[PDB]
């Protein structure tokens, strides 16, 4: 019974960890969208207080 | 005695004689072809030169037109002949009825109330949301402010609040509807007439079809009655549709009237233009008024310079969520930001106290959890983080409510629930008194025995 | 006889015109009487007929159009040399310690050219300055220049001045300090811990104080430089001590602002690298004499990234890096053993015993820190019989890295320690290699050379 225990632990780390490492890949694609709408924001602020600051 | 020298979209310029130049505020009168355009001053450039803010369609004017300058600022009626009748920011009557019988007329630029004249109320007042008037209780007299994005409750919210407070309540009302649809300004106006309320209710509306200088001062000319209705010793009941219009205006004009931009295209002046608004909207010791002010927040950025210099200005702000309203629990109102002056123990009570820092706690740590969740899953979880989790899940739920205005929508009746009768469910989710119930007994309910009564169909 | 009449006074800025002839250059200065006190305007910019537009080294209100300004035909110069060890300058070269005039023989521009490539030579003298985690990870040669690195509250200021009072001290060298957009509390604790400390009569004071326009802040370094160059050019080895690099790129920042220049990367000026340039390079150890430099440099919000910092790495050669954990746990110095670097540690410079001792601590230490983890989940009585070997030596090493401080016994009580490289490499080899298995940990800790460690267990 230990044994049997055992291996059905390995067997089921092994499919938490394939869930854990999915999750984190869709959890990537969605930090990256937020950070590219950052970016962009940077840019354009950053540049509109040069222009219309100056003149 | 002037004449027309530029018109750069809503603002025009006009030249007087050196010695009878106008004032500031004082408006102006524009013969538009076959109608009366108003324009309000708002600089003495030099050389007699003043530019000035169009109450009206800018379109068709010349050069070298004739404007005739009145000496006096705009001016609305006021008093109790404007009560039940809808008017422009102008003053002038919009519904078909006849002339406003106004004994009397009001500059719509005034002073705030001197600091000694101030009155502070610790008198709390009920309302039928559970959230609100546990989360966010607010106090006869004081200020309310409901923030949230593009279409997450707060019109909603606001009827429902003029439902709970405004027939209960024995004075006069006032509505100004400043930038908002046209629809909704029907739609309540017919409400209150086949109500039988509108005999109590004075409205203004300058809504979004209209330029820029009516939605610039409709807000003002609501204010001046409500005002009125103040100074006369009676306490009052202000509604305002949307206040953060009143700011885009202004953003809308700055550039023509030659200011340079702040930080996000914001006009210079921006705090102060709603400062000079927002501190005469308060209660004295001759009269009191109590507001709500729906305030939208631009791209659901809460940080952006409106809704930040909006937050200083009001007792309790109720913040709406996207992220909760799309999880179809209604009203949205986000608790671990929703906040009032008036929830401390010596106003509210121990046990109400006590109650509201608890459903913060647990929200907040079952916030902290989210992403633990979401990476790993939710069977990491210590075996008491999943009975938090449960019961954060059940707050979650039980905070929803159904209302009588939104039966349009999902044909449930609404529901009163009296604070008493919500301090005590909030009590029994936390303490543990009801684990066994699954988290949808409580979802769109009144008070918890309709929880434990709807447990029993699933 | 005053040949110029102001023109425009908008805030710090003053617009001054003169007849076509006689207009000012650059960088030079002028004078006019702000009411009964005088003040003084230096050039910035020669712009259309006549006009030249300036910023004021002083406080600009009470200034009217139609003043009389009269021009000094040089730029701001500052007295020089031996007669300013001791006393405290504005950016102005005047006096602020009340002690009256200063005793000058001789005054120098502070706009001046930096050395050639020509005139270098290049040295590799290592400074020992008495501090064991300084002189063994971060060894920086005479005409070097060493950045400390941190946030706020780590121990910037307080191991400047003990390198101060170590270099003044000890090897008697003179220094000069320029306190850059200075603080003036920390201004006032400085100058009473020197003179308490005795060091005061080799150190010569600059301050360009926070409350004062940015034309000031700005220009302080240079005074500071001037005289560090002076002293050189005696043929002695000075050491200059610049508070913070942060202030001086602000100050630039603010005075580039109100230029009205077109701001640039994060609204930093568009001439950063330049004025850091100009700074920079003329800290250098000519043939003739040499001018080292230690810096303080706060990093703002902790990234590193910002235009300041990033472009003062360019120049340094050697980097601190102070943490506010390790300070927190209270092992002051607070050095960071594994991100402090030098150029200048490799065998060829220091020797292989000083190299191999170094990099024998930094992977001592980065073998704990991957201990740690298994130490927290499996407890410590799961680890080799040669890991709990490793751990303990490598807490003694991170305790024996602590020292107080001579400047420190205000705040502790404690009396200061000086060491020598020769102690620090006995202590940190005889330690690695088992010879103090003995000790307790805390026999090390604050404990300054390795003798005192062994006199100190005994009391334990
Ligand atoms: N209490 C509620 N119950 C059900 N649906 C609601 C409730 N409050 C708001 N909604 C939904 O949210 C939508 C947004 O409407 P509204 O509140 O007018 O948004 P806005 O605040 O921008 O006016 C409503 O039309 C309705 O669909
Ligand atoms: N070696 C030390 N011994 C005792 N206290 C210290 C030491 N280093 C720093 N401190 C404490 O840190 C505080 C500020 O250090 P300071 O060097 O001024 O920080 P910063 O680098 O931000 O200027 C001082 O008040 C002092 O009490
Ligand atoms: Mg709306
Ligand atoms: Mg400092």
């Amino acid at each position: 019974g230990v044994v049997e225990n055992l291996a059905s632990e390995q067997a089921a780390r092994m499919v938490a960890m394939k869930a854990a490492t999915d999750n984190g890949g869709s959890l990537i694609k969605e930090l990256q969208l937020v950070y590219n709408k950052a970016r962009q924001a940077s840019i354009t602020q950053e540049l509109t207080e040069i222009v219309s600051g100056a003149a | 005695t002037g004449k027309i020298v530029q018109v750069i979209g809503a603002v025009v310029d006009v030249e007087f004689p050196q010695d009878a130049v106008p004032r500031v505020y004082d408006a102006l009168e524009v013969q538009n072809g076959n109608e009366r355009l108003v324009l309000e001053v708002q600089q003495q450039l030099g050389g007699g030169i003043v530019r000035t803010i169009a109450m009206g369609s800018s379109d068709g004017l010349r050069r070298g037109l004739d404007v005739k300058d009145l000496e006096h600022p705009i001016e609305v009626p006021v008093g109790k002949a404007t009560l039940g009748r809808i008017m422009n920011v102008l003053g002038e009557p919009v519904d078909m009825k006849g002339e406003i019988g106004e004994e009397e007329r009001w500059a719509i630029h005034r002073a705030a109330p001197s600091y000694e004249e101030l009155s502070n109320s610790q008198e709390l007042l009920e309302t039928g949301i559970k959230v609100i008037d546990l989360m966010a209780p607010f106090a006869k007299g004081g200020k309310v402010g409901l923030f949230g994005g593009a279409g997450v409750g707060k019109t909603v919210n606001m009827m429902e609040l003029i439902r709970n407070i405004a027939i209960e309540h024995s004075g006069y009302s006032v509505f100004a509807g400043v930038g908002e649809r046209t629809r909704e300004g029907n739609d309540f106006y017919h409400e209150m007439t086949d109500s039988n309320v509108i005999d109590k209710v004075s409205l203004v509306y300058g809504q979004m079809n209209e330029p820029p200088g009516n939605r610039l001062r409709v807000a003002l000319t609501g204010l001046t009655m409500a005002e009125k209705f103040r100074d006369e010793g009676r306490d009052v009941l202000l509604f305002v549709d949307n206040i953060y219009r009143y700011t885009l205006a202004g953003t809308e004009v700055s550039a023509l009237l030659g200011r340079m931009p702040s930080a996000v295209g914001y006009q210079p002046t921006l705090a102060e233009e709603m400062g000079v608004l927002q501190e005469r909207i308060t209660s004295t010791k001759t009269g009191s008024i109590t507001s709500v002010q729906a305030v939208y927040v631009p791209a659901d950025d809460l940080t952006d310079p409106s809704p930040a210099t909006t937050f200083a200005h009001l007792d309790a702000t109720v913040v709406l969520s996207r992220q909760i309203a799309s999880l179809g629990i209604y009203p949205a109102v986000d608790p671990l930001d929703s906040t009032s002056r008036q929830l401390d123990p010596l106003v509210v009570g121990q046990e109400h106290y006590d109650t509201a820092r608890g459903v913060q706690s647990i929200l907040q740590r079952y916030q902290e959890l989210k992403d633990i969740i979401a990476i790993l899953g939710m069977d990491e979880l210590s075996e008491e983080d999943k009975l938090v989790v449960a019961r954060a899940r059940k707050i979650q739920r039980f905070l929803s409510q159904p209302f009588f205005v939104a039966e349009v929508f999902t044909g449930s009746p609404g529901k009163y629930v009296s604070l008493k009768d919500t301090i005590r469910g909030f009590k029994g989710i936390m303490e543990g008194e009801y684990d066994h119930l699954p988290e949808q007994a409580f979802y769109m309910v009144g008070s918890i025995e309709e929880a434990v009564e709807k447990a029993k169909k699933l």
